[PDB]
């Protein structure tokens, strides 16, 4: 269960750099399942590519399909 | 054999014809490719960066700087209206976010 | 093993719309990208407009209107017109 | 009736010239005026239809440009009204 | 002659109008004229001067543009 | 005998190399006029021409017209800070006056 | 008689930077006086240095120390950069 | 023209109605004009733009089609 | 390098040319005022001497370097010949 390593003040945080005065108590446990959900439909799809190549090592490329599929294209890893 | 010059220099631009060329021969978008289409796309691709480029170089002496780097390319796109609509779902690391705070949120 | 890059062409180009200032590597990956970026958008477009047409060739009439479909009004006319002259001298070469 | 307090009306005039582009200076009574003084140099003299406007441009460009140094010599005075005296000032400060 | 009093009153409030004066008092308008007749005076010297040299006997927009260039201030939209 | 063809062409430039070459002997400068002169010459009006007209174009299309006109660009001088250096002592026709008026004429 | 001007050159550079827009008259005629000025400063400039250094003949390098003797700073570090740019590719071809 | 006019209050409010929307305030006809408009005019550039490059004339489905298409919306049953 | 030494133009040489001119009394604020613009003066005229002195491609700044210097403002400057 490493879901905990994403500590209360990196929330405070990031809700500070989106403009965020004030934030509830309860938004911690929200985000939590909000940031997995996301990560799940990322890693699946990384891993299909990585599985399709026979490769064992997960590498940028893969991450970088993954997210412009969805419409998020990452510019900066090549 | 008169000795050769590159296409590059006759239509006056920078950027490579011979590899747009070529690139798009092995990119199977049709069976066959005009003359004319790369020298167009090539002169289209050499405007694109040197706007980028110039509104970039722009924003670095405003911070006294002499050496572009990922912010202030951030600064110069989600400052004009035309190049933020081409590039609204692009995301650029490092760059964060632009300074913005809502009236409603600072201080009576 | 040789890799391929567009930075040259970004360096030549920097050289001339400013002449004092460079450029970190950092700005140079995201330049390098956009321009693949954009590239693969007009090949794209270009290609479904010929097919829909059924013609077996790719023309300058085919990146016009590409052009006029992905970019947004105001760098169309300036584009469009400067592709045009480029095309010309060509031709008149 | 209706009537504007006194300066309203030169606030408006201000804009209205500033905007504008017109020339001020009535083309006749400025001919004649030419007319008259190049008589004392030579007699009989003919001019060209631009010469007239050529000098008419420079005066009226030299007279405001005049008018605007003479505008901060007197609030300097703290007064609004400018007087001969702050003419004269620019004009000696200026050097000519 | 009376030409120098073509120059009217209204004329001179236009002009100072264009200056951003708001209050003029009274007797701007003699000093004025007198400024602008010592400056015509200069001009049209030189301009005449120009003009005897050529022995021509109608002044031209040319002589005009020399002699202000020679004041030192040029005129752009007539020539040259 | 080659087919001719002008040293504007080989340049890249649009004014006229042959036009300033012949104007600077004719001027009596120098008895000897060195061949990169006019070249530099040349490329340095074009260069500030295209910097004036750029800027002209930019207030006609705020003024939402099409044609230029010297009120265009007398605008276009007044307001750029080193233009406005190297332009103090001309005067253009039917220019006009920028638009000012001092804080302590305006009513409380 | 014939008189020589600018005009059509100054209208291809117009067409360059905005094919849209046109140019009156006296904006022509105006563009036609402000470059012969410039033309009368920089000659004259470089007609000084050359006698100062008992040199009978004029090259780039005193168009280059002119043109930084008149024009601001950053106008000059532009214009230097096209200079030398138009006069290497001159040479090389 | 005044033919923006011809979509009167009614067809706003079986539009609405379609929705579940209960009750309107009186001011949402206008900005639901100004936002049709803006659909309209961005689909139909678009099938002009088609209908140009072929040189035709009329301006045919296909054309409309594929300009919802390139919008990222897509529609069945006319063609395609 | 010499950090600063524009300190050295002294109070008293200020007011010394302000008497040259007949100035009768000085405001404290004056100093600083006239330094700023003396600094700023000698800036444009040096600018130019370099300039010339790189153009001969020498490496003493000369007397006549300044001489042609401030006549190209219109401050021609007799007694250095």
């Amino acid at each position: 269960d490493n879901i905990q390593g994403i500590t209360k003040p990196a929330i405070r945080r990031l809700a500070r750099r989106g403009g965020v005065k004030r934030i509830s108590g309860l938004i911690y446990e929200e985000t939590r399942g909000v940031l997995k959900v996301f990560l799940e439909n990322v890693i699946r799809d990384a891993v299909t590519y990585t599985e399709h190549a026979k490769r064992k090592t997960v590498t940028a490329m893969d991450v970088v399909y993954a997210l412009k599929r969805q419409g998020r294209t990452l510019y900066g890893f090549g | 054999r008169a000795k050769a010059k590159s296409r590059s220099s006759r239509a006056g631009l920078q950027f490579p014809v011979g590899r747009v060329h070529r690139l798009l021969r092995k990119g199977h978008y049709a069976e066959r490719v005009g003359a004319g289409a790369p020298v167009y796309l090539a002169a289209v691709l050499e405007y694109l960066t040197a706007e980028i480029l110039e509104l970039a170089g722009n924003a670095a002496r405003d911070n006294k700087k002499t050496r572009i780097i990922p912010r202030h390319l951030q600064l110069a796109i989600r400052n004009d209206e035309e190049l933020n609509k081409l590039l609204g779902g692009v995301t650029i690391a490092q760059g964060g976010v632009l300074p913005n705070i809502q009236a409603v949120l600072l201080p009576k | 093993s040789r890799k391929e890059s567009y930075s040259i062409y970004v360096y030549k180009v920097l050289k001339q719309v400013h002449p004092d200032t460079g450029i970190s590597s950092k700005a140079m990956g995201i330049m390098n990208s956009f321009v693949n970026d954009i590239f693969e958008r007009i090949a794209g477009e270009a290609s479904r407009l010929a097919h829909y047409n059924k013609r077996s060739t790719i023309t300058s009439r085919e990146i016009q209107t590409a052009v006029r479909l992905l970019l947004p009004g105001e760098l169309a006319k300036h584009a469009v017109s400067e592709g045009t002259k480029a095309v010309t001298k060509y031709t008149s070469a | 009736p209706h009537r504007y307090r006194p300066g309203t009306v030169a606030l408006r005039e201000i804009r209205r010239y500033q905007k504008s582009t017109e020339l001020l200076i009535r083309k006749l009574p400025f001919q004649r005026l030419v007319r008259e003084i190049a008589q004392d140099f030579k007699t009989d003299l003919r001019f060209q239809s631009s010469a007239v406007m050529a000098l008419q441009e420079a005066c009226e460009a030299y007279l405001v440009g005049l008018f605007e140094d003479t505008n901060l010599c007197a609030i300097h005075a703290k007064r609004v009204t400018i007087m001969p005296k702050d003419i004269q000032l620019a004009r000696r400060i200026r050097g000519e």
